[PDB]
């Protein structure tokens, strides 16, 4: 519902969307070719 | 010019569009992680 979103908005508004109470499945993000970069800071995306 | 060395390989093969840069020691994306993968210490140039 965030990355699929029908409209983004404009840089001086952006959003801030708060994700909590749930279990989180990294490994579509990873493997799906869609993105054009994926880099990581702080933490390897590997093991999140 | 002046240094010597025992042997040397030459890989070569074809990669075509974006991550061209991803081939560099100690680099992620699809091509460092499924197609080709440099050790860490490796001693030597990438010439393309
Ligand atoms: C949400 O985005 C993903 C990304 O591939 C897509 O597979 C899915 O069909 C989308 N769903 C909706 C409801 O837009």
């Amino acid at each position: 519902e965030v990355f699929n979103a029908t409209r983004f908005a404009s840089v001086y508004a952006w959003n801030r969307k708060r994700i909590s109470n749930c279990v989180a499945d990294y490994s579509v993000l990873y493997n799906s070719a869609s993105f054009s970069t994926f880099k990581c800071y702080g933490v390897s995306p590997t093991k999140l | 010019n002046d240094l010597c060395f025992t042997n040397v390989y030459a890989d070569s093969f074809v990669i075509r569009g974006d991550e061209v840069r991803q081939i560099a020691p100690g680099q992620t994306g699809k091509i460092a992680d499924y197609n080709y993968k440099l050790p860490d210490d490796f001693t030597g140039c990438v010439i393309a």
